[PDB]
Parts: structure tokens; sequence; C-alpha cells
RNA sequence: ACGAGACUCUGGCAUGCUAACUAGUUACGCGACCCCGGUCGGCGUAACUUCUUAGAGGGACAAGUGGCGUUCAGCCACCCGAGAUUGAGCAAUAACAGGUCUGUGAUGCCCUUAGAUGUCCGGGGCUGCACGCGCGCUACACUGACUGGCUCAGCGUGUGCCUACCCUACGCCGGCAGGCGCGGGUAACCCGUUGAACCCCAUUCGUGAUGGGGAUCGGGGAUUGCAAUUAUUC
């Protein structure tokens, strides 16, 4: 009713992470990395989930159709320039690369940068600054 | 109305200052007993102007402080409004009399002065500057990094200091002056 | 040959195309009011334009 | 401080010793007498000029003079 | 510093004495049974108006920044 | 029959005001809304005072419309309490006797002098070697 | 008699909100769930049903001052965009979701067009906007 | 003039053929 | 009949002497001449650094230069107010006829 | 009612000099010096360099 | 005799003074809705200058009163009031081997000159990064952040001889940054009644390195340009 519902789900591993469930919805699912504060408010919007209350309170087969809308981006007729992986090199497809699969399209495109010996590879490599910025002042604290 | 100028819905009179070297260093009263704090200015023209400015605006003004809130005497008078409703739902007297008090019990009587470091006897008008200071102060560390509200805090500063509750961070730094001016006196 | 090497790098903008009109000298240019004079040469023709000091 | 400087009294000193006779003791009445028996290009001048004329001719009345 | 853990929906001891201390209360604002009930701010503002729907504490004013009740007139 | 009408200005900054006060039964309107709803609220008291010192006997048969341009918030709202209250003054000067003008100008003035007597402070001027008037940047030495 | 410069304008468009919910014949386009309303934005609209208290807001716009058109109603919806670590700037506001208002608004005719360029008030909408603080004079009375 | 120079440029204009 | 005279200079005694001149001058020839309008003070400021180079304190001139405008307007023809224009004019002042 | 004219630069050495010719009456401040004073500045091509002219 | 002062500009006021389809206001016919009446920056107009623009004159002097001052010179109060110490500019004598030969077709001398140190074109560099300093900007949040709703500015600029690069209304298309027709303005005429932020009003957030903070970083779309990689910007 008003107190705590039981059948209560404290932590949450949706696409292996612990998503603390004591936050409010759309702010819940921001630890998965590839959604942040936009991607979650519009996946929620699309599915009628009421922004309300907690991921505590949520049915666990509800949350069929969330994983679905997250992974599978344009099917729920999300636009096209909503999504991070835009017209890629290898694929072409559009996608919302998500936890581990946005971690190996990073280094993908670094190892594509690197084998080449283009500029902005090395300076990924030697772990400079890449979109030409003044390192004569900045990176003091974090280097050596 | 030719009855009395209620300060929004606040008495004016049954506002005793009960020290009788502070009465004229207190504008809460007779020709500054207005409807809001909010002035024209011009307190700061000559040198005792500042003392017939009212005490409710003396306040006002001190609230605004630390960079980020300079220059919001709208959100300070909106503060002051809020936190004078409290003090009338806990205490159960006219925040105005609660207030006089609370300068009254808060300003210290002597200080200490590099001439070597001398104890000296404090002036009423530094008295009233010091007190309003210090409260202000200790309700704006109170209500930092906490779910208290300034409000809150305001209020529960002007009843521990009114009370001479040992509580106040304007009592405690009172006490300290006090003593330490009588350490070298 | 060397009459495409003379001005054939493109002269439609930038600090190379205008300089002041008594020094051509391309720094501390003044564009405003149709001037197109350099601050110094400015500052010396300020009385004789008709540009004045009062504040 | 408001000190008059030697410009301003040596040209009131001479206005009462040419025409003392016309003048009297408020600043407004004899600041007129000011306009036609001295020429000034400056009103602020003027004003304190004419201020000094009602100054110097007040003092007169206790007595003797600077010369 | 020291961590504070809060309640984000209310237990069964923590609705029984806030329906037995909240109304009995002078200053009842959301910021001091935040304090006492070591819930938050955000289920005080849901707690406080479900107590206006039962009707025990009235509000005295409501301003965006802070919303004060109190306890009952006794007559 | 004969006109009133009495136009009368008022100012705290560069913001003015002018209170068109014309022989009516009891009409107050800032830009064609009422007193009750010119925001802010918190400062409405402030458009009360010229009411409440005189009462609404003073305002029984005045209709004080009043069209507001330039400032702020804060300084609006003083160029109309101002004005409005000038304008009150200036009506009952005229049209009525002076000596019940000279009963409502002591209450007026004995209350604050802007209310009939305007503030003459204005913006300075920025001097350069620093961001404001009267203040310099930061001499670095060494 | 009472009109709308007469009633609390912050109770209004809540108001003028209501009723064209009761109405809802107004031509709501369909980007409502992913469109962010300026570019100074960070969040969503926070109203789950937002769009219906803007055409509620830009008709009282047209009705104190007609002849507001794209580019003017865009330089009304303008905030702080606060640019991070660089200092912040006004940002004047997105064309095509209150242009997407005034075609919503002609459709329906409550908002009309004229000479000078720009939208104005049909002599209908004039009466349609009268009514609704009619009801909001006596709700505070 | 058919480019028709503004007010603040025919000062200006004047001033610089005088210097 | 609608022959604006246009008066503008950066002087303010000469352009109050020949507008004066065509008001005061234009008095005893029965004419029907509506009075004068000022336009607002344009006022352009250049500000440069007064050291050629970049040493010392950064003193800057506020170079200023006050330009006013004027109307004279007026229903008859040509040549009635050419009479009146053509006679005792100003190098600094610049005057612009405006028939139509 | 009085000038001032100051011929500045090299005379006899490679260390500079300045003769300045005074007399009568000369206002610097206030605004009277626009139409009071009459300033001109001249330079000169004398062999070793150049000499400066300021009359008033 | 100079400097200080006096001086010039600017700010405050003036129901008095002068004037206004490139500024308005009041009253009036008309038009809209309005439960005999209100609002209208809706249309048009016979007076007037309170608002506006910039002219000319006034206005303020320690002038009135009271003390102190040998006591002139003056000082401090108080009345009266738009001001009873607005803010700048200009600024002497004598100097500094300050800075500028990279502002000058002002410049002596020294060095170059077809082996260029002249002149232009193609690329790179001034930004390179173990460090050390100075001026800054954003912040470390709840007096706050995010999302809605509400109501007001004042200094300026603008179709460039070279000179294109103006300023931009209105209506379509685009999530957006933008694109496309169709105007107005050489400007108290248009952008523009410059609907600026903060503040104010209502929503959620809850002391957590959180929706504080937004550096670094991956992918994609237009704009300027002959050309953007060492990422122009957005």
């Amino acid at each position: 009713s008003l107190v705590i519902p039981e059948k209560f789900q404290h932590i949450l591993r949706v696409l292996n992470t612990n998503i603390d469930g004591r936050r409010k919805i759309a702010f819940a699912i921001t630890a998965i990395k590839g959604v942040g504060r936009r991607y979650a408010h519009v996946v929620l919007r699309k599915a009628d989930i009421d922004l309300t209350k907690r991921a505590g309170e949520l049915t666990e087969d509800e949350v069929e159709r969330v994983i679905t809308i997250m992974q599978n981006p344009r099917q729920y007729k999300i636009p096209d320039w909503f999504l991070n992986r835009q017209k890629d090199v290898k694929d072409g497809k559009y996608s919302q690369v998500l936890a581990n699969g946005l971690d190996n399209k990073l280094r993908e495109d670094l190892e594509r940068l690197k084998k080449i010996r283009a500029h902005r590879g090395l300076r990924h490599f030697w772990g400079l600054r890449v979109r030409g910025q003044h390192t004569k002042t900045t990176g003091r604290r974090g280097r050596t | 109305t030719p009855d009395i100028k209620l300060f929004g819905k606040w008495s004016t009179d049954d506002v005793q200052i009960n020290d009788i070297s502070l009465q004229d260093y207190i504008a809460v009263k007779e020709k500054y007993a207005k409807y809001l704090p909010h002035s024209a200015g011009r307190y700061a023209a000559k040198r005792f102007r500042k003392a017939q400015c009212p005490i409710v605006e003396r306040l006002t003004n001190s609230m605004m402080m630390h960079g980020r809130n300079n220059g919001k005497k709208l959100m300070t008078v909106r503060i002051v409004k809020h936190a004078f409703e409290i003090i009338h739902l806990l205490t159960g007297e006219n925040p105005l009399q609660v207030l006089v008090n609370a300068i009254i019990n808060s300003g210290p009587r002597e200080d200490s002065t590099r001439i070597r470091r001398q104890a000296v006897d404090v002036s009423p008008l530094r008295r009233v500057n010091q007190a309003i200071w210090l409260l202000c102060t200790g309700a704006r560390e109170a209500a930092f990094r906490n779910i208290k509200t300034i409000a809150e805090c305001l209020a529960d500063e002007l009843i521990n200091a009114a009370k001479g509750s040992s509580n106040s961070y304007a009592i405690k730094k009172k006490d300290e002056l006090e003593r330490v001016a009588k350490s070298n006196r | 040959g060397h009459q495409q090497l003379y001005w054939s790098h493109p002269r439609k903008f930038g600090q190379g195309s205008r300089s002041c009109r008594v020094c051509s000298n391309r720094h501390g240019l003044i564009r405003k009011y149709g001037l197109n004079m350099c601050r110094q040469c400015f500052r010396q023709y300020a009385k004789d334009i008709g540009f004045i000091k009062l504040d | 401080g408001r000190v008059r400087t030697k410009t301003v009294k040596k040209a009131a000193r001479v206005i009462i010793e040419k025409y003392y006779t016309r003048l009297g003791n408020d600043f407004h009445t004899n600041k007129r007498v000011c306009e036609e028996i001295a020429i000034i290009p400056s009103k602020k001048l003027r004003n304190k000029i004419a201020g000094y004329v009602t100054h110097l001719m007040k003092r007169i009345q206790r007595g003797p003079v600077r010369g | 510093r020291d961590k504070l853990n809060n309640l984000v929906l209310f237990d069964k001891a923590t609705y029984d004495k806030l329906c037995k201390e909240v109304p009995n209360y002078k200053l009842i604002t959301p910021a001091v049974v935040s304090e006492r009930l070591k819930i938050r701010g955000s289920l005080a503002r849901a707690a406080l108006q479900e107590l206006l729907s039962k009707g025990l504490i009235k509000l005295v004013s409501k301003h965006r920044a802070q919303v004060i009740y109190t306890r009952n007139t006794k007559g | 029959g004969p006109l009133q009408s009495v136009q009368v200005f008022g100012r705290k900054k560069t913001a003015t005001a002018v209170a068109h006060c014309k022989r009516g039964n009891g009409l107050i309107k800032v830009n064609g809304r009422p007193l009750e709803m010119i925001e802010p609220r918190t400062l409405q008291y402030k458009l009360l005072e010229p009411v409440l010192l005189l009462g609404k006997e003073r305002f029984a048969g005045v209709d004080i419309r009043v069209r507001v341009k330039g400032g702020g918030h804060v300084a609006q709202i003083y160029a109309i309490r101002q004005s409005i209250s000038k304008a009150l003054v200036a009506y009952y000067q005229k049209y009525v006797d002076e000596a019940s003008k000279k009963e409502i100008k002591d209450i007026l003035i004995q209350y604050d002098r802007t209310l009939l007597v305007a503030d003459p402070r204005r913006c300075e001027s920025k001097k350069f070697g620093g961001p404001g008037a009267r203040a310099r940047y930061q001499k670095s030495y060494r | 008699g009472v009109t709308v410069k007469d009633v609390n304008q912050q109770e209004f468009v809540r108001a003028l909100a209501a009723f064209l919910k009761k109405s809802g014949k107004l031509k709501v386009p369909e980007w409502v769930d992913t469109v962010k309303l300026a570019k100074h934005k960070e969040l969503a609209p926070y109203d789950e049903n937002w769009f219906y208290t803007r055409a509620a807001s830009t008709a009282r716009h047209l009705y104190l001052r007609g002849g507001a058109g794209v580019g003017s109603m865009t330089k009304i919806y303008g905030g702080r965009q606060r640019n991070g670590v660089m200092p912040s700037h006004f940002s004047r506001g997105s064309k095509s979701v209150a242009r997407r208002v005034l075609q919503a608004l002609e459709g329906l005719k409550m908002v009309e067009k004229d000479q000078d360029w720009g939208r104005k008030l049909t002599p209908q909408g004039q009466r349609d906007l009268d009514r609704i603080a009619g009801q909001v004079a006596a709700a505070k009375k | 003039m058919a480019v028709q120079i503004s007010k603040k440029r025919k000062f200006v204009a004047d001033g610089i053929f005088k210097a | 009949h609608r022959i604006r005279i246009t008066l503008t200079s950066r002087n303010v005694k000469s352009l109050e002497k020949v507008c004066a001149d065509l008001i005061r001058g234009a008095k005893e020839k029965n004419l029907k001449v509506k009075g004068p309008v000022r336009m607002p003070t344009k006022t352009l400021r250049i500000t440069t650094r007064k050291t050629p180079c970049g040493e010392g304190s950064k003193t800057w001139d506020r170079f200023q230069m006050r330009i006013h405008k004027r109307l004279i307007d007026l229903h008859s023809p040509s040549e009635i107010v050419k009479q009146i224009t053509s006679i005792s004019i100003e190098p600094g002042v610049e005057v612009e006829v405006t028939i139509a | 009612k009085g000038c001032e004219v100051v011929v500045s630069g090299k005379l006899r050495g490679q260390r500079a000099k300045s003769m300045k010719f005074v007399d009568g009456l000369m206002i610097h401040s206030g605004d009277p010096v626009n139409y009071y004073v009459d300033t001109a500045v001249r330079h000169v091509l004398l062999r070793q360099g150049v000499l400066g002219i300021k009359v008033k």
C-alpha cells in the first residue's frame, strides 16, 4: 500500500551489473555503461512504466520489455539521431553499444587507429591528449 | 491603519528592549515599525545612520553572504518570514521579542586589543553588529551540507541564543571572547 | 609559371588582405566605422579626423 | 574643505572697493550686482566670489578691514 | 566522514512511529522527520501529504522551497 | 463636466512609472493588471504602503492608472509606489484645499522621503584596469 | 465582468491546459516522447503531457502582445545555457516544437494570421480565453 | 550615392580626407 | 510640397545658428515651417591603447565623436525655401534637401 | 603672451640631449590649452640622426 | 610665472521655459470580446508635452541659524531642499641610458643584396611536455540542481572605395546545429516595444562524491573556407 512492498529486490543484476534499486527508475539504470541520463527517460517513456517510484517496487517480469527496448533501440520507434553507435566503419548498422560491447568498440576503433599508425592513434597508445589541447601546463598529478 | 502597522502579520508593541544600554541602537519600534524589512537603503551614507535602520532589515542584509548569495534580498526576506513563522509555532512568543533578547544576550560586553594585548570595553553599536553577525554566521554554517533548511537552522539559533542555551554558535563565540578578554584584563 | 605564383593563393579574407591606409602594417587595425587605421596611426590622427577626448 | 583661492578673494575685495554702496547681506541680491560690475566667464566662479562678497560685507559692519 | 543510509519506502516500525509521534509534534517539516525517522526528504514529501489526507496535522504556509505543518487545535 | 485629470511621474533608478490620476470610483491598474497580480508579491506590501498609511478614503473617488517602463523587478515597484503617492498629493493640491494635502504630505514624507522625493543615485562608469568602477584586477608581484 | 489580466497568470495556463485536455482536438505531433525543448536543456520536460501547457501559454503571449512570429516565440522561450566549464550565455529556444504549436493552433481556429507578418489571435479565441479566467475569478472568491 | 554611406561614416570619410 | 531640410553637424553652435537662421530668418516671408526636431546624438567611441608597445601600466584613451541631426519641415514648392537655404551656409554643417 | 621651443635629439655625443627655450606665460593643464596653446612637432634629418623640433 | 584650483565632459531636477507621423500622451469616432460597466503594444484623429529626445537659460554659495575659532582663514552640526564632498579628463620642474628601430615611405651607422637577409608560392612551426610560476573560468551543491510557469533593461553595431565578410523580420522543412523562399533598414523609421539573465512562483531530487562537478573520451550531422588532420566553431 504505502509501506515497503514484499517481493522486494534491492540489488537487480540487469546486463551483469548490480543496479542499486533504491533510486528513481530512470537514474537507477545509469550504472550500465552505455545508458546515461537521456537514454533512460526515453526507454521508460516508450513503454508505459510510471516514473513515480523506485526499482524495488517494479515486477521482475515487467522489465522483460525494458532490456529488449534498451538492447534493440530502433524496433520501438526510437529515432536514429538518439543512438551513440551510428554508421560504424566495421558493421554499418546503428546500435546502442552497452556495458561490455561499448568497452570492446572503444578498443576496436583504437586498434583500427593504432595498427595503420595514424597520428590520432599514437597519442591514444602513448596516453597523450588526442583532440589537440595545450599539454604545457596540464597533466601534473595523474602522471608520474 | 492608524491602529497598528503589523509586520506582515506580526506585532509592533509589547516588544520591550529590557537592557537599559542598547535601547537607542535597537530599531524595532514606534517610528521604524514597517510592513517589511526591505527599505530604499541610504543608511550607509553617514556614520550613525546605520543604527536607526530596523533590525529585521539589518538581519535580512546580514544573511546574504559567501559570494553565491550576494544581492539576493528577495530570498533573505523570505528566509526571515519562514524562520519567524517557525518561532511562533515552537516557542509561543512574538518572534521580534525573541529576536530582541537574542541580539541583547549575544553582544559581547568586553574584548581584547593590541595597544601588549590589553582588555577594553565594547561600544553598544558593535554589540548589536557582532550579535547580528554571529547569529547569521551560526545559521549559515548549521544549514551547510544538511537536510535541515536555512529557516529551520536560523530559528534554532535565535531560540537557543534568546535562552542562553549554550548550543548557539553566537553564545559559544561570545563566551570565548569575554573569557579570552578577561585572560589579559 | 611564376605568374601563377604572385597572388594565386586566394586573398578574399584574413589579416593578410587588409591593413592600415597610412603604413601597410597588419597589426592593431581599427575597421570600426571604416577607419582601416592602425591604433598608433589613429591616436596620432585622432585630433585632425574629428575625434575628441572628453572622458 | 571649502577654502576660496586668492583668485576669488582679490576679485571680491576690489568688487567692494569700487561698488560697496550697491551691496547687501543676502547672496542672491548681490550675485546679480556681480553680473555687471564684474565680467566673469564661469557661473560657479561668479557664485563663489558673490558668496565671499556677502561674507566680506557682513564683517565690514562689525568694524575694521584687511585693507 | 560517517555515512547516513536511509529508507526509500516505509517499514512497519517507521510507519508505526510517524502515526504516533509526528501528529504529536509542533514543528512538522520534511527536514525534521528526515532526522528522527532516518528516511529521505522525498519520502517525507509523501508522508506529510498522506497525513494531510488523514487530517491530523494542519499546514501554516506552502512555499516552493519549504512547507510547514503543526499539531491540532483543541476546542 | 470639467476633467479633474492629473499626470504625475516617478523613478527610483532608470525605471520610471507615470500615474494618470482621474476623478472616478477607485481603480489602480499597472499596465492593465491590478495591484494584487503584479509580481513579486513579497514586495506587494511596498505597493500597499501608499494605501494603508492613508486608508481607502484618500483613495475614495480617484482612478489612478500607471504606465511603467525601464529598470528591473524591484526598481519598477519603487517607481509605482512613488508615482501613485505623488499623483494623489498633486490631485489633492490642485482640485482639493491644500490644508488636507499638507495633512497627507505629513504622513507620506514622515514615513519615507522616497514616497514623495525620489532617489538621485544611478549606476557608475567602469574605469579600466578593473572589472567594476571602484575595483582593480589582481596585482601579481615578481 | 472579468478578463485574463484580472486573474493570477500563474494558474491561468494550468486552468486553460485543463480546458484544452477537455476539448482534445489540437493535432499534437508524434515526437513528444524523445524531443528536448531547447538546446540549453539537460533533461526532458517533466510534465508527462508537457505539450498541453505551452499551447496554453503561447495563446496568452498572443492575447497580450499580438504579432509573435516563430523567431519571436523562440526568443520568449530563452534560458541560461550553463556551458559546463566556460562562462554561461543566453540561449534562444528551439523553432520546430514551438512552430508545431502555432501550426497545431492554426488547424483548430484559436490563433490566426494577418498583415505585418506573424501569427495573431482570431476574434473567437479572445472569447475562448475570457471564459477560462471566468472560472479562475470565482475559484479565489 | 548607390552604396549610400551612413552618417557615422560620412564624418569619418571627410575626416580621413582632411588628414 | 513635403520638403525636409536635414541639418547634420558635429559642432552644436553652428547647427543651432544655421537651424535658427531658417526659422528666425524665415519669419517675415509668411512661410508655413514646422518647429525644430532634434534626433538623439550619435556618440562614436573608439577606445585605443596609449602605448605603441605593450610596456608599463595598461592606460587606454577614450576618443569620442558626438554628431547631431536636425529636421526642418514645410508645405510649399522647392524654390520658396531654396531662396532661404542657399544663403549663409556653413562648411561644418552638412544640409541635404529632400524634396520627396 | 609667451612661447616654448624644445629641440631634442643628438647635440655632439653618443649621449642624447634636449635644449629648452622658455619665455613669458605657458599653460599645460586644463581645457583652455586646446584654443590658447598652439603646438607643432617636426622631424629634421641632420647627418648624425634625427632632431625633433617642438614649438608651443 | 608654472602646478593645485578655476576649466571641459558626464550624473542628479525643472508639471516653468523652447519644439516634434523618424517620440509620445490625453481625450474622441470605430472594432473585438466583456456580466450600466473592465482590458486591448487592435484601427483612425483634435488638442497638449506629464513620459521621450537636446536645446537655452536658471539652480548651490558653507548661503540661513547655533557652537568653536584671540581671529581673520576656517571647522562641526541643524533647517531648507534635486543635489550641503557625484565620477572622469587635462595635468608642472627635473629625471630614468625604463619600453618601442616588429606602427611608420621618421630613423644615423653597421650587415645584406641574384651564394638573398629582397619577393611570392607548397608544407610545417609558434599549441610540441618528466617540470616551475602568473592572470583567469567552472565548481566543491539543498541560501542548491533539474523541469515547467510568470515579468521588467541600458549602453552600442549594420549593407563597408579596397571590403565580399552587414544586421536580420515573417512563413515553410529539419530532434538539433541548420537549410529554403520572401521582405525591411545606410537607421528615434527595420531587427525592436532590443519579451536578456539572476530574482520571483510551482514540481521532483534528499547528505550519497547524488540528478553536486563536467574535464578526458568514442560514434555520427551541417556551417565558414581553396584547404580543418595536431580535432575552426556549433
